[PDB]
């Protein structure tokens, strides 16, 4: 298999196992030795995969108001950046049916909801399946990978049906969240330096390249 | 064992059986580990949530019946502060007179169960309760359906527990909207119903 | 390396106390259990003997520290905002007298609420938050409130952190002895990236507020520090370098900077404190420096060095192997580290307290006398106790963790095989500086009663000049332009530069003559001192065994005695050597203490006039009184007293209330330290008996207190009897005048 | 909690009780009756 940077230390303990292993791990963090806390191996990996998901919905929903407003789609007072669009209300605001904070607490519940059966499958396996839950638990029990549970609810289409097919499409899940994470460091750094839209920035720099770069805006 | 919990997933204390009426095993510090604090927090429920009920009742239903028009009763928040047939003290010790001849016989029952049951008048009426809490008899239990199959007796408790509970939470919520809000109760769900969007804190 | 929930959270223990300990958890058949439950609640080492629970148990205190540490700063910064008149200070510096504690007036308390200026009435405090507020920027009252408010926040995640990191997940002890990335980090992000962060915090906040309130700008009309980083315009207008933004720093063309980062030297004629500009060149330096040295010790990347190949590789042919097996007795024994980290703090603390009075940091801090007597005295003190914790944990080590057999160390060895000449030539050192230098204070005084003023060891007979210290500040007086050409003035005005301060009609600082009385209170203090240090090492020394007791180590650390065999045997255990030295410890601080006072109020502070004479407190005359005993009993114990013995009826009552209650403390120690338990035994049978009369006799038979537990309170007693005097004068004579 | 009541009535948790009480109930007779040098009923 190919390595990235591994180290005698590393390989001891990354022998390929999970998804998308190169045996990367210069400071040791997922040395078996001695673990406890949040610095485990398992939650770890179940850490990395769920903060690419996020990311991944993230650097999507950053983007596509920004350049359909560019296209001549959608109304120009909807296609604002992602950093005025309310999120911080100095930066800028946009009325909405409701004022931000009461969206925040619907947001809150809802999400507390979610991640709190997320947590109690994580801590105690196939336990919600159990109690009586508008007759959804029948699909809600797991398939015992806490990252992947799969299901009716979570795997509509029969996805992954080959197990060569689930590692590849594993591999290809956890390459495109670590390239998302990747591109929301850009998104919260250049909104940093620059004050402009993430699109605004590759425009610019798409029109010329040598006045338009590091080397200009720093 | 299988009955529903507060939090799924979780286990319930040790202490609560689901016996009880309306048990979810919710204990998370533990304030009823010996039975005789369970006993003496049922009982304190259960006298909570009648009160509530009743605070209840009596807060909200005038309220609205005078917000549309009907009659043209006080605020409940300013209701202490009107003039009567005498002075506030001299009421407030009559009700401190009759309570205490009432609950002190409530006290009795939980302390050395069924001792307070006969008439000390007329030996002849008598509370036909079993149960702490539950006094049962024709003053108390005058349509008889106080008495029957555990199944209709649980029922019943859990019922009339949840109903004060949500009563309880009720009374609490109008206390502090009146004082933040400075408005009536049913003011605030006009309101609310106006601009749902916006019409909050 | 840690371990998942080793102990569990429970109320069990609560109701049982003592179960630290097996003998103290039987039961309280006497009252020495309530005793001995108190004095060993610490002792993590006497529970139990496996190092990895001690160091578990070592850990989580801290954190407790920390968080009340934290509380303590958030009601200060809290006190500050609601009962204070910092606001109306802030508008006049030099004639409000700083005030953040107010009192209910209950049963005539209310007269402590004393006239301070501002249209307020409080309490006059001397720590002196007010000068470190303004040096910060801070304006209102809002900014107190949230860092309050932050406060309280981190001591709740204090506690939480310590609740965790000893009942969820407690690091193994291999975690606990890596020391060299201890030291890496400690070095390069606890002191590095503090300093740089405190060093951005000073350019971009202190600086500009600093220099628009000593421009006269009334404090509400100065604009908020977040308008100095989002309008660039407000800074390039304050200083142009700042429109060049940071590409001077990337070219290495440091020298635009210069406008914020100075080398000048010497006082703010404005405030009477050091120039902001070099306080922050310093701090950015400092952090540069500490970055820098913590990338010396090796890591899991084979870079760096090694602790044990650095000490092993230092040896001579007068010490044998030297420092090999040093490196293992620090790793293991928690006593030793601790003495070490005592000593090396209390020497700070003493350094730090002598170099705040004669280079005042904030601004408006020279002029108020009152905060610069205090805070000389807390620091010194502090230093004091920390020094003696050194050497009493020093002499616990040598008790308890000292063996040759698996720690054995050949410095350590050549140590306790001489130890009689080293005692022997202290204690002839301490004999000669106590007679050359006490004994000149007695001869003066026999000379002056004889009236012979001619014969005396003063300045106009015989005198006795400090010419290496006078040369030393001849030296540093020239120093700009000679051997600190990039320096525009000296370090501090006390070296002999000539140039005088004056803020707000009161000298600030000036030059500090040296003569005859300061070579003999010098000398004084040298000869405390050494006194102090030959008893506690004499303590240390020969806290295993000696020509008297061989086997003085199985009796243990702290014991009272072996018997009236051998002619006396009291007082010879290694706690007793540090009960001792506490008194010498008082005594040569208070000696210190005293010296200060007197010289800053004779030499140094008063007052200036238009045509610009300056007229001291005391009206100098330290120089010509302060060579003899009397001088000191009359001039400065009797003629200083006057305020505060008459503070009755005014708002200093308070002080004159705690001189006497002081006095009675103090006095209220020797009992315990001239009696014996004996007799106090002998006592309570009577008065048992009594109690048995009458069917009140408790079943927790009465017990006297025991030998060490008396010399405890005695001592105890005694010193907080001496500082309590000694506070309350300091701070009575010092607010009035 | 048993274990609970059983530290509240420790010696020095309900002696610290019994006189912090005691110093209220102290400081409030004599802030509701200031200056009392004789009984004069
Ligand atoms: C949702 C409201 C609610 C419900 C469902 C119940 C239900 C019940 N109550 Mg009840 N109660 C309530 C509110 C309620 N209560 C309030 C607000 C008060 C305070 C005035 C009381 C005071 C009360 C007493 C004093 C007694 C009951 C009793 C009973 C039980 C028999 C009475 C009965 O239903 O026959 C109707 C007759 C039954 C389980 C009796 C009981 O359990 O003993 C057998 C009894 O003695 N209740
Ligand atoms: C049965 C409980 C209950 C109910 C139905 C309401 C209902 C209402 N409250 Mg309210 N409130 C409650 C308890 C409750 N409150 C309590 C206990 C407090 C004290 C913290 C408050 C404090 C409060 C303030 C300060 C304000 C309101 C306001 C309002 C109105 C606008 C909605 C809103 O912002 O709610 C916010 C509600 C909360 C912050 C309390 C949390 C909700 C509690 C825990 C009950 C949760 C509901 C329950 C679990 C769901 C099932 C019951 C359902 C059938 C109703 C609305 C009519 C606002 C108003 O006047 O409208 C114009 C307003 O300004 N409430
Ligand atoms: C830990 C250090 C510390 C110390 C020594 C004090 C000391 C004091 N505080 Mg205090 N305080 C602190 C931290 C501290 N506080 C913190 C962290 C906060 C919250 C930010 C407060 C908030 C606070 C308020 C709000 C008040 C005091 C008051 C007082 C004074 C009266 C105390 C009293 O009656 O309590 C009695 C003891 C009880 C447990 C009650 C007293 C000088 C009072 C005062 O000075 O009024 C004139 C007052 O009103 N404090
Ligand atoms: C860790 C401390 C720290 C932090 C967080 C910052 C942070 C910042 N500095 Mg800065 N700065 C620092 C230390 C720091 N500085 C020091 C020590 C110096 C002296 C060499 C400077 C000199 C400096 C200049 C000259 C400028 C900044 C500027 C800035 C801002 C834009 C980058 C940013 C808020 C720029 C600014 O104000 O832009 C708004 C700017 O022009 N800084
Ligand atoms: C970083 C500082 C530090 C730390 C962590 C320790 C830690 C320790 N020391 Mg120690 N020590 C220190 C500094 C320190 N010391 C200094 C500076 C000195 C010199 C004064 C000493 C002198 C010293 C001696 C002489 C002894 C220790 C001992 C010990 C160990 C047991 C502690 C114990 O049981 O105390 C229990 C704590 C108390 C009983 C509290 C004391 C109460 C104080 C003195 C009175 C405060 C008065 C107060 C203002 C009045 C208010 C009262 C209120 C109720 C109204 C422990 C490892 C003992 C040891 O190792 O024995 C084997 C021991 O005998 N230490
Ligand atoms: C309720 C308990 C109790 C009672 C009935 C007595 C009774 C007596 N004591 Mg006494 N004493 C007590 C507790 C008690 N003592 C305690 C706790 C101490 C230690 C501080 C002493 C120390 C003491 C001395 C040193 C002397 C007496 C003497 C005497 C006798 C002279 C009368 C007198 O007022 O002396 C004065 C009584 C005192 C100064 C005691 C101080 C008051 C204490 C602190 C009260 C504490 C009560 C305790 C907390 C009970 C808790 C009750 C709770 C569980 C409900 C008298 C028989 C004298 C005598 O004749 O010698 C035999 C004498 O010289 N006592
Ligand atoms: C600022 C508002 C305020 C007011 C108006 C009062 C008023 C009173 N307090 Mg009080 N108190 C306050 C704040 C206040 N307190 C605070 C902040 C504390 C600290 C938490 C206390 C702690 C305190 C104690 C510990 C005691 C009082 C008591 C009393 C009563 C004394 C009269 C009495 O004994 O008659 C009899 C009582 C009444 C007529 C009514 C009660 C009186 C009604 C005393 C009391 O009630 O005695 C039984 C008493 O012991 N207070
Ligand atoms: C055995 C000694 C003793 C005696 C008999 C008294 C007696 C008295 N003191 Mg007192 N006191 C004493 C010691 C004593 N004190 C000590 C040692 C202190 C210092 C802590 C005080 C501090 C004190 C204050 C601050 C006040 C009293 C007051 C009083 C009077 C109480 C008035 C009231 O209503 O209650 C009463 C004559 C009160 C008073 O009005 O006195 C006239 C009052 O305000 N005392
Ligand atoms: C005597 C001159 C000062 C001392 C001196 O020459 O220091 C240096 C001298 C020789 O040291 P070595 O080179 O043998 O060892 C140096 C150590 O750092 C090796 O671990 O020290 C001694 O011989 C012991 C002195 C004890 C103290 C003696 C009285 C002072
Ligand atoms: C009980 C209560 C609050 C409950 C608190 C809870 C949930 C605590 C929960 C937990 O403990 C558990 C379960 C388990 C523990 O491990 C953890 C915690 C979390 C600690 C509210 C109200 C409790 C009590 C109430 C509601 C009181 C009612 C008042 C009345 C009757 C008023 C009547 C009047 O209004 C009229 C009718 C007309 C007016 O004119 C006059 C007046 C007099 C104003």
């Amino acid at each position: 298999r190919p390595l990235w940077f591994a180290s005698s230390q590393s390989l001891s303990y990354l022998d390929g196992s999970l998804p998308g292993d190169y045996g990367f791990d210069p400071l040791g963090l997922s040395d078996p030795e001695g673990t406890g806390g949040f610095i485990e191996p398992r939650w770890l990996a179940y850490g990395e995969i769920i903060n690419g998901r996020f990311a991944m919905l993230g650097a999507a929903g950053a983007i596509a108001p920004e350049i359909l407003g560019k296209a001549g789609l959608i109304p120009a007072e909807t296609a604002l950046p992602w950093f005025q669009t309310g999120v911080i209300p100095p930066a800028g605001t946009y009325t909405y049916w409701a004022d931000n904070y009461t969206l925040f607490v619907l947001e809150m519940a809802l999400m507390g909801f979610a991640e709190h059966r997320r947590l109690q499958d994580w801590y105690n396996p196939g336990s919600m399946g159990k109690q009586y839950f508008l007759g959804l638990e029948k699909g809600l029990a797991g398939s015992g990978n806490p990252a992947y549970p799969g299901g009716p609810f979570f795997n509509p289409l029969g996805f992954g049906k080959d197990e060569k097919s689930l590692k590849e499409l594993k591999l290809k899940e956890v390459k495109n969240g670590r390239l998302a994470m990747l591109a929301i460091l850009g998104y919260f750094i250049q909104g940093l330096v620059t004050g402009v839209g993430p699109y605004q920035n590759l425009l610019d720099h798409l029109a010329d390249p040598v006045n338009n770069n590091v080397l200009t805006s720093l | 064992p299988d009955r529903p919990i507060w939090f799924p997933g979780s286990t319930p204390p040790e202490w609560l059986d689901g016996s009880l009426p309306g048990d979810f095993g919710f204990d998370p510090l533990g304030l009823s580990s010996d039975p005789d604090s369970l006993k003496w927090n049922v009982q304190a429920e259960i006298v909570h949530c009648r009160w509530a009920m009743l605070g209840a009742a009596g807060i909200f239903i005038p309220e609205f019946l005078t917000k549309i028009g009907i009659l043209n009763t006080p605020s409940w928040y300013t209701a202490g502060e009107q003039e009567y047939f005498t002075d506030k003290t001299t009421l407030f010790v009559v009700e401190l007179i009759l309570i205490g001849w009432a609950e002190g016989r409530r006290w009795a029952d939980i302390i050395k169960p069924g001792s307070v049951n006969t008439d000390p008048v007329f030996p002849n009426n008598k509370l036909t309760g079993t149960d702490v809490g539950y006094p049962g008899g024709l003053w108390f239990d005058p349509l008889g359906w106080g008495s029957g199959s555990p199944a209709k007796l649980k029922e019943l408790r859990t019922k009339e527990i949840k109903n004060g509970r949500l009563a309880m939470l009720a009374v609490m919520g109008a206390w502090f909207q009146h004082i933040y809000t400075g408005t009536g109760p049913i003011d605030n769900l006009f309101a609310h119903l106006a601009d749902p969007g916006h019409a909050t804190i | 390396l840690v371990d998942r929930d080793p102990i569990k959270t429970s109320f069990e223990e609560w109701a049982k106390p003592g179960h630290f300990s097996r003998t103290i958890a039987k039961g309280p058949d006497t009252t020495t259990w309530i005793w001995n439950l108190h004095a060993d609640a610490h002792d993590f080492d006497s529970h139990t003997s496996d190092l990895e629970e001690i160091s578990r148990k070592v850990f989580s205190a801290h954190f407790g520290q920390l968080s009340i540490i934290f509380l303590w700063l958030s009601g200060m910064y809290f006190h500050g905002a609601r009962f204070s008149n910092y606001e109306a200070w802030l508008s006049d510096p030099t004639h409000i007298g700083p005030s953040a504690q107010v009192v209910w007036p209950i049963v005539g308390q209310e007269i402590l609420n004393g006239d301070v200026g501002g249209g307020f009435r409080g309490i006059q405090i001397t720590s002196g938050f007010f000068q470190i507020w303004r040096a910060s920027g801070i304006t209102s009252e809002l900014q107190l409130y949230c860092t309050a408010i932050g406060a309280l926040v981190f001591a709740a995640l204090m506690l939480f952190a310590g609740w965790f990191h000893y009942h969820k997940a407690a690091p193994k002890l291999a975690w606990f002895q890596d020391v060299e990335s201890m030291l890496n980090h400690h070095l390069a992000g606890l002191l590095g990236l503090g300093s740089l962060s405190w060093a951005g915090h000073q350019v971009h906040v202190s600086l500009p507020i600093n220099q628009f309130l000593n421009a006269g700008v009334d404090p509400k009309e100065i604009p908020l520090p977040h308008e100095f980083i989002l309008n660039r315009d407000l800074l390039a207008q304050l200083y142009p370098s700042f429109a060049e933004g940071a590409t001077p720093f990337f070219t290495l063309n440091w020298s635009k900077y210069s406008e914020f980062l100075t080398f000048r030297g010497g006082l703010d004629p404005v405030t009477g404190g050091l120039w902001l500009t070099d306080i922050a060149h310093h701090h950015l330096a400092i952090a540069i420096l500490f970055l820098i040295a913590g990338h010396m010790y090796r890591t899991n990347w084979g870079i760096g060095h090694g602790i044990k190949d650095i000490l092993e590789a230092h040896k001579g042919p007068f010490t044998g192997q030297g420092h090999k097996g040093l490196y293992e007795i620090l790793t293991t024994s928690w006593h030793a580290q601790l003495s070490l980290n005592l000593a090396m703090l209390g020497s700070l603390t003493i350094i730090v307290a002598h170099h705040m009075y004669s280079m005042p940091p904030y601004p408006y801090l020279a002029t108020d006398y009152a905060t610069q007597l205090s805070l000389f005295t807390h620091h010194m003190w502090i230093g004091g106790f920390l020094i003696v914790g050194a050497a009493a944990h020093a002499a616990i080590f040598m008790v308890r963790d000292y063996d040759p057999t698996n720690r054995y160390n050949d410095l350590l060895d050549r140590v306790l095989r001489h130890r009689d000449a080293i005692i022997s030539h202290l204690n002839w050192v301490c004999i000669f500086l106590g007679f050359h230098s006490f004994g000149l204070y007695i001869h003066n005084d026999t000379m002056s009663a004889l009236g012979r003023p001619q014969d005396m060891f003063s300045d106009t007979a015989i005198q006795l000049q400090p010419v290496f210290a006078q040369w030393i500040q001849n030296t540093h007086a020239l120093a700009p332009g000679v051997t600190a050409p990039g320096e525009t003035a000296s370090t501090s005005l006390t070296w002999g530069g000539g140039e005088l301060v004056a803020v707000g009609g009161k000298v600030a600082l000036l030059p500090i003559p040296l003569g005859t009385a300061d070579f003999l209170v010098h000398h004084i203090h040298a000869f405390t001192i050494h006194v102090t240090v030959l008893i506690l090492l004499k303590g240390v020394l020969f806290a295993r065994s000696s020509r008297l007791i061989p086997d003085k180590a199985n009796l243990g650390f702290r014991f009272p005695c072996d018997g009236p065999g051998r002619g006396g045997t009291c007082q010879v255990s290694a706690w007793d050597h540090v009960f001792l030295g506490l008194f010498w410890m008082y005594n040569a601080i208070s000696v210190v203490i005293f010296h200060f006072s007197w010289k800053m109020q004779s030499d140094v502070w008063g007052s200036i006039s238009d045509q610009g004479v300056v007229t001291h407190i005391t009206g100098g005359n330290f120089a010509q009184s302060s060579i003899t005993i009397n001088g000191w009993l009359r001039d400065f114990l009797w003629a200083q007293a006057s305020q505060v013995i008459q503070s009755y009826g005014s708002s200093l009552s308070a002080y004159g209330l705690f001189f006497l209650g002081a006095h009675f403390v103090w006095a209220f120690s020797l009992m315990f330290l001239f009696s014996g338990r004996g007799y106090w035994q002998e006592l309570i049978e009577s008065i048992v008996w009594a109690h048995n009369k009458l069917k009140v006799a408790p079943a927790t038979q009465p017990r006297a207190l025991s030998i060490i537990q008396g010399r405890a309170v005695g001592v105890t007693h005694y010193l907080l009897g001496g500082i309590a005097t000694t506070w309350a004068f300091f701070l009575a004579r010092i607010i009035a005048v | 909690m048993r274990d609970l009541k059983t530290y509240l009535s420790v010696a020095p948790v309900l002696s610290t009780l019994w006189f912090g009480s005691l110093a209220g109930l102290l400081i409030e007779i004599n802030r509701l009756f200031p200056d009392a040098l004789t009984f004069p009923f």
